[PDB]
RNA sequence: GUGGCCUAUCGAUCCUUUAGUCCCUCGGAAUUUGAGGCUAGAGGUGCCAGAAAAGUUACCACAGGGAUAACUGGCUUGUGG
RNA sequence: CCCUGAAAAUGGAUGGCGCUCAAGCGUGUUACCUAUACUCUACCGUCAGGGUUGAUAUGAUGCCCUGACGAGUAGGCAGGC
RNA sequence: AAAUAUGUAAGAAGUCCUUGUUACUUAAUUGAACGUGGACAUUUGAAUGAAGAGCUUUUAGUGGGCCAUUUUUGGUAAGCAGAACUGGCGAUGCGGGAUGAACCGAACGUAGAGUUAAGGUGCCGGAAUACACGCUCAUCAGACACCACAAAAGGUGUUAGU
RNA sequence: GAAUACUGCCAGCUGGGACUGAGGACUGCGACGUAAGUCAAGGAUGCUGGCAUAAUGGUUAUAUGCCGCCCGUCUUGAAACACGGACCAAGGAGUCUAACGUCUAUGCGAGUGUUUGGGUGUAAAACCCAUACGCGUAAUGAAAGUGAACGUAGGUUGGGGCCUCGCAAGAGGUGCACAAUCGACCGAUCCUGAUGUCUUCGGAUGGAUUUGAGUAAGAGCAUAGCUGUUGGGACCCGAAAGA
């Protein structure tokens, strides 16, 4: 017998490979396999977990967010890295000339970044050029924001959104809601 | 597809994963929402708070027409004017000749104001506008146009 | 660790190791714990490999640093896995082992008699 | 104490390096030789029982 | 088809072995069998014969000649292991067994094809033997007694206990 | 691929530990220690066999 | 000094009622009653997280329970002997 | 220590036979017996950490190296028939 | 006024030196809190360990318990009823206690070899009718904890002793 | 003045027995040798014999030694003097649906969803499609209503990755996601009340131990799957009753 301290036989619990069946997906994942084992560089481990992940971890990143990212001083010659999808996005005016290599990109995308004089790479050419990861930025979304999140922790006084169907008056607004109404919350 | 399923899985064993103490059984604390004062209460109080009771003032025949009112914000303002002219507009801001921009046409019913439009002015027709969004297109050397 | 092993006293048997114990323990049954995994010594180059830095080259360089309770003590010994022992080939020596020692039992403070004890059970 | 400490590292900024600041657990005593001589050892054995009431 | 087929097949080349790091050192021998020495033969067609030993052959066998003229034993190998070494010796600096080794003792080349449904000695055999026991007969007659204790069966007697016996 | 135990296999023995081929060369397991003839004191010896 | 020297001395939803803002709504447009809202008290649930509630059954019924009594056994032995 | 105190109902229980300088009682020294426990080795599986592309090496959900681990109702999940 | 149990601290989110912020504070250019800059070196301020560390979602069964050591209430008591801590059984085989849920030993993949635990070694039954010092003779001896009970009281039986 | 007992050490020598031989070109650490080589040094070889078939081995029946209580179930506790079960075949119990939560996959993404319907067709398929509509991209309030940038969309503290100097140790710089915190903005509540004027309207600025399921360079929509939820006969079978 053992006396033991922690429990036996314990997956990592971190995912080893992509949940998918595509293909393409799995041929990048077996490059960054490669580069992430022949290479001590930090960028292809990161990129290749990046490539595990679910739909609702690889949250899309619009072209404001990468356009916010290169304003940073250092970063207008660098190359930006979505491993997932660049959604567009309208709200900006203006767009740098800048080298985005990512998952997917929407056609709106890619149409204001090459329309900008920039480039959409795949992130193959992205190992091609930058095997190491030289001047690359890493980009990931907002993973908070999704409508999921809203209703994690419900609680009296957590301030978290009920799970409702319908919203107004009448749906939960009164007797726990109020004070006029028994108590509030 | 049912073969795919944990009723598959449960064949063999006894009870199909209800427990042999706890013996699956109809309704074993009423159906639907049966004690939500009572014997629920604590989780309608957790997880629903504010389901007992009124507030308000009722409306007798509401009809969701006379509210229609979709909103628009500045920064979305110029995607109502088609991309084959948005470039061309942005450039070379004219006061005399500005794009002017049929929100109502677009279906929507008042102008909001989360900002920053470019400093090209613009003619905005809506059916209502909030201040902030009309001191932003003035500034910007618009002006907006009430319609009905 | 006094008052560790007061508290542990009646699931023990200590005492002080000899220069012979110590060497002899070593050398049969010592297994380094090398990125979490327990690696037979066998070898100079292994122990100079996770404890070179503290100037230990050899396994007769960790035995110092055990018999002599050196600088790098608790480094050196948290490198050594908890050693296996087989039960002891003349048994324990008393009819029932889960007395004190001095009653009669196995358990406790042997101080000098923990030599024979760990010699028969390696 | 972390007064103390910091008075330590700073005599020993100048001389005295290797101050060793750390508190240690009572170790074992060291040897030692204990003299006789005006200290003979003299002490008798177990006592009788007695009622004492 | 009825089995569909497998995706990959193993290799048919066979692997080589690893370099074997064991050497053949000569055996060495109990100190009681010196030669000359009187040995009990405990298995085999010549069970409890009192034999002498003769020579060491390079397979690890013992090449004795328990004198054929006085138990009929013939020069033979015999495996160490199943022999029980006495005290007494006997002189054998008037004989010389360097001819008789492993070529010489080498049988037959027997064919699959023959067959026995139910049913001779090799010439220089018999001359061998003779020239051989004829030293042995020699050294033995010098002290009386050895040519019965050669011509008598050893074997065991009620209450003997071999644990204990000295030979 | 097998742990080959030292004190025995001398061989093993003599990978590890250099020192134990001068060791067995001048016998220092068996070493011979000076005689002394440093006596113990009578307040000791007294002291010893009293009651 | 935001009641009682401290440790007890008390009460949701719906409904009614009062106070406050003199505010919001009655949806074709107004005025005045009337009604409905918003914020804060009261009217009471002592089974005190709060149904509106008399019995009988030897004429009885069903689901059960050895989760639970009445006979035997078991432990105990006050009481009995 | 032994004896008296010491009475229950089918025939019966140091487990049985039996046991008296014990095969009883108190104590002590040794030797010996044997668990799925401990040590070493092999094999199965699981988990973990790694190696493997100047064409891998064959399909890299493959091959391989290294270490540790394995009880299980109710129940969960996985891989399969 | 113990023992056992119990809170906290043992630094980098730290310490020190200047001088910055403020509508708070001071009689005050006094503090308070938060800072810029500077200094502290590898023992970054006890020990041992750390099997990866943190974090989140979602859902099963369960919501009759019972036993033992110790503490403990009611009861004459109970294989009674009720609490405290810990370990167990339930959910669990294996060796030992003949037998037994819980006691002792030890927790379990399939095998081999060795060694033991608890318990034993006349025979059943594997293993000393071993060794040593004594005690006991019962016309109801005694013979291993849980555990399958014994008392007040008495004996020129015999042994040791005051 | 010695010996011996006892205890301890040897990197002292050696005899007998038992189980195991995993791996499969080489690489390493070594040792003996002037080297060249050799070896017991990252896991067994060499030699020999018999048989070559029921001999070994498998299955099966039996015998022998030891062990083994009847399953299922409820239960703290079942071999129970608890219940169901004489035997066998066949049938026989978590399903489908509406709506939905978490997670995952896929498409497209500030959008998304063809299939109400129209067109067409090799005709319940496949292919093509307009306008709408649903959800989403805005919240808050009972409501009338109002409605999201002071600032590189803020400061502070961490923070992966990247950049520079570094052989490295490290040092700076930039710091997405995420966490903590102080702010700003939008709605509600309470307050303050400028220019102005149908003199009662309007509500500019400025606040707060208040409050919201908000903003602060969008993440959703749709289909599918396991699991879970509710209504449905609702896992299957079962009342005494009521109409
Ligand atoms: C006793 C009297 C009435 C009582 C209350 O309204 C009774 C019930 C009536 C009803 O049908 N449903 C409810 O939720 C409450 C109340 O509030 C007290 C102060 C005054
Ligand atoms: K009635
Ligand atoms: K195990
Ligand atoms: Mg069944
Ligand atoms: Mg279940
Ligand atoms: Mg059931
Ligand atoms: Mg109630
Ligand atoms: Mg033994
Ligand atoms: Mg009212
Ligand atoms: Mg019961
Ligand atoms: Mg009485
Ligand atoms: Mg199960
Ligand atoms: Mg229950
Ligand atoms: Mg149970
Ligand atoms: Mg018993
Ligand atoms: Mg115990
Ligand atoms: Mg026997
Ligand atoms: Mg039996
Ligand atoms: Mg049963
Ligand atoms: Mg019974
Ligand atoms: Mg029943
Ligand atoms: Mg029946
Ligand atoms: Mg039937
Ligand atoms: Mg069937
Ligand atoms: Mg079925
Ligand atoms: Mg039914
Ligand atoms: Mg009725």
């Amino acid at each position: 017998g053992i006396d033991h301290t922690s429990k036996q036989h314990k997956r990592s619990g971190h995912r080893t490979a992509p949940k998918s069946d595509n293909v393409y997906l799995k041929l990048l994942v077996k490059l960054y396999t490669f580069l992430a084992r022949r290479t001590d560089a930090p960028f292809n481990k990161v990129v290749l977990k990046a490539l595990f992940l679910s739909k609702i971890n690889r949250p899309p990143v619009s072209v404001s967010r990468i356009a916010r990212a290169l304003k940073q001083e250092g970063a207008a010659n660098k190359t930006v890295v979505v491993v997932g999808t660049v959604t567009d996005d309208a709200r900006i005016f203006e767009f740098p000339k800048t080298t985005v290599a990512a998952l997917r990109f929407t056609a709106g995308a890619r149409a204001k970044i090459v329309k900008a004089g920039g480039e959409c790479i795949t992130l193959d050419q992205l190992a091609v050029r930058a095997p190491k990861g030289q001047n690359t930025l890493i980009l990931r979304g907002p993973r908070n924001s999704r409508e999921a999140v809203r209703h994690f922790g419900m609680g009296p006084h957590k301030g978290k959104a009920p799970r409702i169907l319908s919203t107004g008056r009448k749906f939960e607004r009164a007797r726990g809601r109020r004070r006029s109404k028994g108590f509030k919350v | 597809p049912s073969r795919f399923t944990k009723t598959r899985k449960h064949r063999g064993h006894v009870s199909a994963g209800k427990g042999r103490i706890g013996k699956h059984r109809k309704h074993p604390g009423g159906r639907g929402m049966a004690g939500g004062q009572h014997h629920h209460r604590i989780n309608m109080d957790k997880y629903h708070p504010g389901y007992f009771g009124k507030v308000g003032m009722r409306y007798f025949h509401k009809q969701q027409a006379h509210f229609w009112k979709p909103v628009l914000n500045l920064d979305k303002l110029w995607t109502l004017i088609p991309e084959d002219k948005r470039d061309q507009y942005l450039k070379s801001a004219s006061k005399e000749t500005a794009p002017v921009i049929d929100t109502l046409a677009a279906g929507y019913g008042k102008i909001l104001g989360k900002g920053r439009i470019p400093n090209v002015p613009v003619i905005v027709k809506a059916r209502f506008v909030s201040k902030l969004a009309e001191e932003k297109i003035r500034a910007a050397g618009g002006v907006v146009e009430l319609i009905a | 660790t006094l008052e560790l092993l007061k508290l542990i006293e009646p699931y023990v048997a200590y005492g002080y190791p000899s220069y012979s114990t110590i060497r002899q323990l070593v050398y049969k049954r010592g297994f380094g714990k090398i990125n979490k995994q327990r690696v037979p010594l066998s070898d100079n180059a292994i122990i100079e490999a996770n404890l070179g830095k503290y100037g230990i080259l050899s396994i007769d360089d960790l035995i110092h640093e055990i018999i002599t309770v050196g600088p790098h003590f608790k480094q050196a010994n948290n490198f050594l896995w908890p050693f296996k022992l087989s039960n002891p080939s003349g048994g324990w020596g008393v009819p029932r082992k889960f007395k004190h020692f001095i009653q009669g039992g196995s358990f406790g403070n042997r101080e000098e008699f923990i030599n024979k004890l760990v010699k028969s059970m390696n | 104490r972390v007064k103390a400490n910091a008075a330590k590292r700073a005599e020993a900024k100048a001389q005295g390096v290797a101050v060793q600041l750390k508190r240690q657990p009572a170790q074992p005593r060291e040897s030692r030789i204990v003299s006789t001589e005006g200290n003979v050892p003299q002490t008798l054995a177990p006592v009788p029982y007695e009622t004492f009431i | 088809s009825a089995q569909k087929a497998p995706k990959w097949y193993p290799s048919e080349d066979v692997a080589a072995l690893k370099k074997t790091r064991k050497a053949a050192r000569p055996q060495k021998l109990r100190a009681s069998l010196v030669p000359g020495t009187v040995l009990i033969l405990l298995a085999g067609r010549f069970r409890g014969k009192r034999v002498v030993y003769l020579k060491h052959l390079e397979d690890n066998t013992l090449l004795i000649s328990g004198p054929f003229k006085v138990n009929g034993v013939p020069l033979r190998r015999v495996n160490a292991r199943y022999v029980i070494a006495t005290s007494t010796k006997v002189s054998v600096e008037g004989v010389n067994v360097e001819k008789f080794n492993v070529e010489y003792f080498a049988k037959e080349k027997l064919t699959k094809k023959e067959k026995k449904e139910a049913k001779e000695i090799k010439a220089e055999r018999v001359e061998d033997q003779k020239v051989v026991d004829k030293a042995l007969i020699a050294e033995i007659k010098k002290t009386p007694l050895l040519k019965q204790y050669l011509s008598a069966s050893f074997s065991l007697k009620n209450g003997d206990k071999p644990h204990m016996l000295k030979f | 691929v097998l742990k080959k135990n030292p004190l025995k296999n001398k061989q093993v023995l003599l990978r590890l530990n250099p020192y134990a081929k001068v060791f067995a060369a001048e016998k220092l397991g068996s070493k011979k220690a000076e005689k002394t003839g440093t006596k113990p004191a009578a307040v000791f010896t007294e002291t010893l066999k009293h009651d």
